[PDB]
RNA sequence: ACACCAUGG
RNA sequence: AGCGUGUGCCUACCCUACGCCGGCAGGCGCGGGUAACCCGUUGAACCCCAUUCGUGAUGGGGAUCGGGGAUUGCAAUUAUUCCCCAUGAACGAGGAAUUCCCAGUAAGUGCGGGUCAUAAGCUUGCGUUGAUUAAGUCCCUGCCCUUUGUACACACCGCCCG
RNA sequence: AGCAGAGUGGCGCAGCGGAAGCGUGCUGGGCCCAUAACCCAGAGGUCGAUGGAUCGAAACCAUCCUCUGCUACCA
């Protein structure tokens, strides 16, 4: 056991990294954003939904268990 | 009462009333203060010939000379609802072989008689015997 | 988003600011989680903001509800202490009122040496459990002499 | 193409 | 869904619909059933779909303990059972060893019978979602048949030498 | 009194600065129809005491104490 540090709401650096991580990924799930950033996970969900409301990402499958996104359906 | 507050001029009661007003209450007005079990035991509570305990407990708090105590009514009735009238008395409760005396305090209210006279000696252990461990068994 | 102070020291205990407010205030004794949801509901507070997102005036609105529940219309069957044995009141003992009320209750029991008082004294099991093969704290004994 | 295997109210 | 049980011959109790009251356990009222006729089209759990939590002994886990409210009974204290608020322990896949199992089987999951005034962490049955691995061998623990050796026959847990 | 060696788990001991274990014993369990042998868990520590160096020691340095072997054997 260790201390997996995580934030519940963003700091400006992390908010920049979110609005710039979109193209970098071809797999956008709450888990991967919660691990590559220091995000609680209930925060990664809200942030991903916020981005999706901006058309910045494309939802490829949502389930009660697991959610996924994609890059831009481009390129 | 034997302390600064418990049913005193300074504030402590039973359920919000004084022992003096409790002796001025009837079983019906009184059972609304008792907890659920004693309420059921009085609601259902014809108390058929448990009344000998109540009588003999009086008629013995009366013959008591002033500034003294009554001697010992002694009984097998271990499940008797302690009522505000039984207070101050001197009772011997059957253990299973002895009668153990119990002076009644006001704080004993609503508890049971048998709850003050335990049926066994508390254990303290000897040394383990020849069968105590799975290793211990062997004699030539 | 919302980068102001989070941790708050509600009466005598450190309520962490991160957890959801419902599961945040449960760090108070005497206040489980089923009671907390009722307190927050009667306080009109949103139930999707952490402890860090409440200003200094809502928290008093919540405290005064936790302390005086009977009057904010939280029924008399939620309160953990009922017809209190010494004076007939109904209330939630909160933080050290819980410790003292347990202490006073055990003293009350031992004083007239009820069968439960002696069990609390001797340090045994107070309800009706068998004790032959349970609890079992002490050290092993050997048959050797 | 062979390690160690004693004893019995 | 499937197997079932249901007014009791002394004995003295049965399964419950539907209305109303109460947060809950429960209470009152008024019908059906001696049963493919009524409970009952037995609206079972896991599963299925959607929301909150986020690797933290945490909302995992639910021991121990305080206070209160009902039902059974002649009687509930050493708390019968049941409900509510509160308290929130060990436990982060378990050493040497060792148990059961081959297809609707192992396991997960709930439901009836028995005991039963009240009442399963038991047992006896029932369905429900439903795998991985084998089609073998005599190695281990044992079993059956033949040949062979014995100083054993209370029979190798035997007998016996200094 | 002197020299040399040692002082660590009940007992024998290992431990060339990044710091507590080994053999045996004790308590308990495993294996077997039993018992010994054999297998595993647990408890048990002022690392002789006192100061100092070192970023840090049981270990290095200084003083003292306690055991063992050998000579000295000393009004
Ligand atoms: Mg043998
Ligand atoms: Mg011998
Ligand atoms: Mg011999
Ligand atoms: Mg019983
Ligand atoms: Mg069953
Ligand atoms: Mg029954
Ligand atoms: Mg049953
Ligand atoms: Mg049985
Ligand atoms: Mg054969
Ligand atoms: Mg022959
Ligand atoms: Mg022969
Ligand atoms: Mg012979
Ligand atoms: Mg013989
Ligand atoms: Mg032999």
């Amino acid at each position: 056991r260790d201390k997996l540090n995580n934030l519940v709401l963003f700091d400006k650096a992390t908010y920049d990294k979110l609005c710039k991580e979109v193209p970098n990924y071809k797999l956008i799930t709450p888990a991967v954003v919660s691990e590559r950033l220091k995000i609680r996970g209930s925060l990664a969900r809200a942030a991903l939904q916020e981005l999706l409301s901006k058309g910045l990402i494309k939802l490829v499958s949502k389930h009660r268990a697991q959610v996924i996104y994609t890059r831009n359906t481009k390129g | 009462v034997e302390q600064k507050k418990k049913r005193t001029f300074r504030k402590f009661t039973y359920r919000g009333v004084d022992l003096d007003q409790l002796l001025d209450m009837s079983y019906e007005q009184l059972m609304q203060l008792y907890s659920a079990r004693q309420r059921r035991r009085l609601s259902r509570g014809l108390r058929r010939k448990q009344h000998s305990l109540l009588k003999r407990l009086r008629k013995a708090k009366k013959e008591a000379p002033p500034m003294e105590k009554p001697e010992v009514v002694k009984t097998h009735l271990r499940d008797m609802i302690i009522l505000p009238e039984m207070v101050g008395s001197m009772v011997g409760v059957y253990n299973g072989k002895t009668f153990n005396q119990v002076e009644i305090k006001p704080e004993m209210i609503g508890h049971y008689l048998g709850e003050f006279s335990i049926t066994y000696k508390p254990v303290k252990h000897g040394r383990p015997g020849i069968g105590a461990t799975h290793s211990s068994r062997f004699i030539p | 988003p919302e980068k102001f102070q989070h941790i708050l020291r509600v009466l005598n205990t450190n309520i962490d600011g991160r957890r959801k407010i419902a599961f945040a205030i449960t760090a108070i004794k005497g206040v489980g989680r089923r009671y907390a949801h009722v307190v927050l509901r009667k306080a009109d507070i949103d139930l999707t903001k952490r402890a860090g997102e409440l200003t200094e005036d809502e928290v008093e609105r919540v405290i005064t509800i936790m302390q005086n529940p009977r009057q904010y219309k939280i029924p008399d069957w939620f309160l953990n202490r009922q017809k209190d044995v010494k004076d007939g009141k109904y209330s939630q003992v909160l933080a050290n009122g819980l410790d003292n009320k347990l202490r006073e209750d055990l003293e009350r029991l031992k004083k007239i040496r009820a069968h439960r008082g002696l069990r609390h004294f001797w340090g045994l099991r107070v309800r009706g459990q068998h004790t032959k093969t349970t609890g079992r704290r002490g050290r092993t004994v050997g048959v050797s002499k």
